[PDB]
RNA sequence: CAAAAGUUGACCGAACUUGAUUAUUUAGAGGAAGUAAAAGUCGUAACAAGGUUUCCGUAGGUGAACCUGCGGAAGGAUCAUUA
RNA sequence: GUAUCUAGGACUACCAUGGUUGCAACGGGUAACGGGGAAUCAGGGUUCGAUUCCGGAGAGGGAGCCUGAGAAACGGCUACCACAUCUAAGGAAGGCAGCAGGCGCGUAAAUUACCCACUCCCAGCUCGGGGAGGUAGUGACGAAAAAUAACAAUACAGGACUCAUAUCCGAGGCCCUGUAAUUGGAAUGAGUACACUUUAAAUCCUUUAACAAGGACCAAUUGGAGGGCAAGUCUGGUGCCAGCAGCCGCGGUAAUUCCAGCUCCAAUAGCGUAUAUUAAAGUUGUUGCGGUUAAAACGUUCGUAGUUGAACUUGUGCUUCAUACGUAUGUAAGCGUAUUACCGGCCGGUACUAUUACUUUGAACAAAUUAGAGUGCUUAAAGCAGGCUUCAAAUGCCUGAAUAUUCUGUGCAUGGGAUAAUGAAAUAAGACCUCUGUUCUGCUUUCAUUGGUUUUCAGAUCAAGAGGUAAUGAUUAAUAGAAGCAGUUUGGGGGCAUUAGUAUUACGACGCGAGAGGUGAAAUUCUUGGACCGUCGUAAGACUAACUUAAGCGAAAGCAUUUGCCAAAGAUGUUUUCAUUAAUCAAGAACGAAAGUUAGAGGUUCGAAGGCGAUCAGAUACCGCCCUAGUUCUAACCAUAAACGAUGCCAGCUAGCAAUUGGGUGUAGCUACUUUUAUGGCUCUCUCAGUCGCUUCCGGGAAACCAAAGCUUUUUGGGCUCCGGGGGAAGUAUGGUUGCAAAGCUGAAACUUAAAGGAAUUGACGGAAGGGCACC
């Protein structure tokens, strides 16, 4: 329940049941493998290709119309991140308050966040490595770590 | 985290028993839950009860009757041979005459007074009376 | 709520109660074992011992008497001890400086009624059996 | 031919002087505590608004209990209206 | 390599830098020989095992070694040490933890007896030897069996009884019951001893001729009589003495406890006392404790070890019979098919197989013990014997000497696939049963014997095709979690910049006068012409009122002027993404009010200490004045608090009602005017995330109470961690470790003691409010 932050809230998106629908989709499975290709080459991360097929176009959910998720297909064509989009921005908030910090001295609420969200990454940083998405001897160190956003 | 899936459907049996309500909604409905409500299912210490499925887990709707007393759970599921199995129908099962203590031996879930007859043993899961 | 309770935690379960038997106030006496520390005899039942004095321990309050006892030395360690003669008289037979088999209080280490702090009991002095000799059920040894 | 006493050297190594350390027991001027505790002297700190509400942390001070400062708490003497 | 019987760092030589541990290595302790087993309860268990059987060690200490098949032997030797002996003084010799003894030690342990007859061992051996073994004396460790009377009229009363008569009453009373140093009848064995038997011999028991009870004799005790706890308000003595007493308590001059006497009770050849141990003890708790207030939740959160982790992946059908009784259903097979390649007559034998955990059935392994069926040792504890027309001949076969559990546990077989982990096909394996090779590695048979030359065969393995039909291969997206997002936000959240506000002190001036401050009352203290007051003005440091809440935010500590910046965050919105990434956590890590410390600034008010003034019997206090460290800002240290919700954390459930902060949503609402509008406000409706109150359990609790302190049920089970075990001593002593230090974390015991404590009732219309009286 809000595992670093003691809030104990729920809120979600929530699919319907139908997987199959809508059949007046006028998109088929064969563009959005363009598409995907279209947008994820201007590096766009797998979420915020979602909500922009999602809005625009748009189709509900990719899995539905493609036998393949929206991460599955862009390592498909050959799109894949070096560093997955959930390590991505939390090593990116990481080296913001690694920033703020280095200016801003004195401020122990920051201190105190950046072994909360130090600490998120060593527990996801652990589990990229038994499923083997990155390689092992992979430590994120907090030194060399600002110049794996930009 | 919700960790004992079994035991949560047999606090919301008992619990919305005492206050003698007579249909109940279980989530998430594993296929130990519908053996052990089966085997309750048998002695009529329960309704029929409907599977309202999602693709997600599964949510189940009981339908109680108000025959039953008590179904508990027996975390962690204690390897059960079928010496000392008489041993827990002392404990558990409040006379020699009812009550029944449902097991998973490998031959299938079944109660006490089953697994005592195929000989079978296995390990502990849960109670009712 | 508390104990460990899954199926593979039997380490646990021994590790904590071989450290909270510790708080077993009388399991502390298979622990530390103070009985060849504290105990006058080193852990024996009776014992044996040659008499020093006589020590008439008053009674503590709210009970006024004067409880007649004996404070002996041992032969067994060179410890001390007050010990206590019973049943009126029998001060009269103990001769003094001549040896005593003193014995246990029956409290298992305390002081039992108004003697305060006196842990001992004469059960035989000079080898005659103090309970055959307030019937006088055996001579007393006087020469 | 064989072979004793003797003998050279490696080895096993008692034992004893030392040096150490370990585990125990113990002596001691003085000093400073605890308990017995009943009857001593002085005060009256706490329990009632115990006559300065009581306690907590810390810091200084005082014959003694204790007193004072800063921040807590109510286990308060207020579950608080009263526009 | 050497050595050994042999492996081996066993040892040497060179060379490698390894091994081990929070799943407890290493060191320390042991009043430690290990096991069989013993003690004790319903289970679960604690405790014990020096001791007869098995394994191991040792023969005063350590070391050494010969003979041997076997000994690092000690009823072999060799030293040395210790202890000790005979010595004519030169020398010589010692080893009971074998038996029986002796000294010691201690609370604590038998006779310097007999025998190889038994069991078996040994030699050359049928014979010899064997204080092994067996007998005996000693022997209330222990366990079993059981002697202290039995019977009879009167008896002396109770009672029925027949009956008079009945709130009475007696007699015919009597099955009875007792009392009867009344009367008896006396029934028998401890004695008792011929002789037997038993035995190596002898004794003991069993048989036994003779001998053996009116109690005085053949003569039971040991503890107690307030309660606990069974059983005298009996008499005398003693008077807080003597004593009793485990606990609570009796005795202080009529003792239901003391000293006795009478009585009485409990067990009884047994009983008391001590220490130990077990059960009582749900007071060590896995089953099974407790933690708001009784002892007990770390100040906070992070977090490895560890423990624990959602759902999903061959299930019932359909037909039959076996099968309970028209039916039922529990049956096996057919049939949504590796119900499996072959040969045999549905049938043997074969060819032929993802694990693990758990579970079924087996094997394997000494008895004794234990559980125990069998068996009249006179019964019994034991024992492993024993039965039997044989009645008049025994030939008279066998029951036997079971069976499972402590020989738990590991380990080994086998049945099962529920539960539970692991495992596949995504920088590549979808396959081909395969004529198969488009690799080549070959490999042995026939070339009688044997190969140079190479094919079949290619037993083969690895390339290998484009012999690629391939449904070709990727489970759901948890009201788990992390992540994203015109998002829309919201908040005394955090940091730094910016500024504001009155007020306080001070200082200036201007005016006015002499009193001003302070207290219950004073005084210390300030002030002549100018304090205090008024007034405008300057400088300062501190603090953020009113708004102000049962309002918000924060991990807890804590957090309020404007504004700019700065990274952060919960919530909601989400047909976005990832797909178990999670929970909780020893060690460890960060943060931590106040006080305090080190250095630098500042320094208004307040102000530990200090000094006064009072007050008081005293006052090192409260009250009054002066102020110093401190308070404040940056730099670090400290690491605590009633750090409190005296309530760890994650998850689900079990009820109303009222507010109430965010966000969402519908007005089938008003209202704003920019306009009927639209943004904004309000009201109504719904929903998340909640929070606070009440109402109640129709849940719990010792209660006060609690919507969790509930679902802790009836011996209960959602995970996880920390903590408590009568009160003191004592957060002390000592060691380690951290700190500049103050101190912090760890942290006892000797000793003491029976209560200490929690919550609630009733006692003060006894120094507290609110009432109400009267001339004690």
């Amino acid at each position: 329940g809000r595992m670093h932050a003691p809030g104990k809230g729920i809120s979600q998106s929530a699919l319907p049941y139908r997987r199959t629908v809508p059949s007046w989709l006028k998109l088929n499975a064969d563009d959005v493998k363009e598409q995907i290709k279209k947008l994820g080459k201007k590096g766009l991360t797998p979420s915020k290709i979602g909500i922009i097929l999602r809005d625009s176009h748009g189709v509900a959910q990719v899995r539905f119309v493609n036998g393949n998720k929206i991460l599955r297909i862009m390592k498909s064509v050959g799109l894949k991140p070096d560093i997955p989009e959930d390590l991505y921005h939390m090593i990116k908030k990481a080296v913001a308050i690694r920033k703020h910090l280095e200016r801003n001295r004195k401020d122990k609420d920051g201190k105190f966040r950046l072994i909360l969200v130090e600490s998120r990454i060593h527990r996801l940083a652990r589990y990229y490595k038994t499923k083997s998405v990155l390689p092992p001897n992979w430590k994120y160190e907090s030194s060399t770590a600002s110049a794996l956003v930009a | 985290v919700r960790m004992n899936v079994l035991a949560d459907a047999l606090k919301c049996i008992n619990n919305a028993e005492k206050r003698g309500k007579r249909q109940v909604l279980l989530r998430p409905c594993s296929k130990v839950i519908i053996k052990f409500l089966t085997v309750m299912m048998k002695h009529g210490y329960i309704g029929e009860f409907e599977i309202v499925d999602d693709h997600r887990s599964g949510k189940i709707v009981v339908n109680l009757t108000g025959r039953l007393n008590k179904c508990g759970v027996i975390s962690p599921r204690f390897d059960v041979p079928i010496n000392d199995i008489e041993k827990w129908t002392n404990n558990l099962l409040p006379s020699r005459q009812f009550g029944y203590v449902v097991l998973t031996t490998s031959g299938g879930i079944m109660d006490h007074e089953e697994a005592r007859r195929k000989h079978l043993g296995g390990k502990i899961l849960g109670f009712f009376f | 709520m508390g104990k460990p309770r899954g199926l593979r935690t039997a380490r646990k379960h021994v590790n904590h109660r071989r450290d909270q038997r510790w708080a077993d106030k009388d399991y502390k006496k298979a622990h530390l074992g103070t009985r060849w520390k504290a105990n006058p005899f080193g852990g024996a039942s009776h014992a044996k011992g040659i008499v020093l004095e006589k020590v008439g321990v008053e009674a503590k309050q709210p009970n006024s008497a004067i409880r007649k006892c004996v404070r002996v030395q041992l032969i067994k360690n060179g410890k001390k001890i007050t010990a206590f003669v019973p049943r009126d008289g029998s001060l009269n037979y103990i001769e003094e400086n001549d040896e005593v088999l003193v014995a246990g209080f029956g409290r298992k280490g305390h002081a039992v009624g108004d003697i305060p702090g006196v842990r001992f009991k004469v059960v035989k002095v000079a080898n005659v059996s103090l309970l055959a000799l307030y019937k006088e059920k055996k001579e007393r040894p006087r020469s």
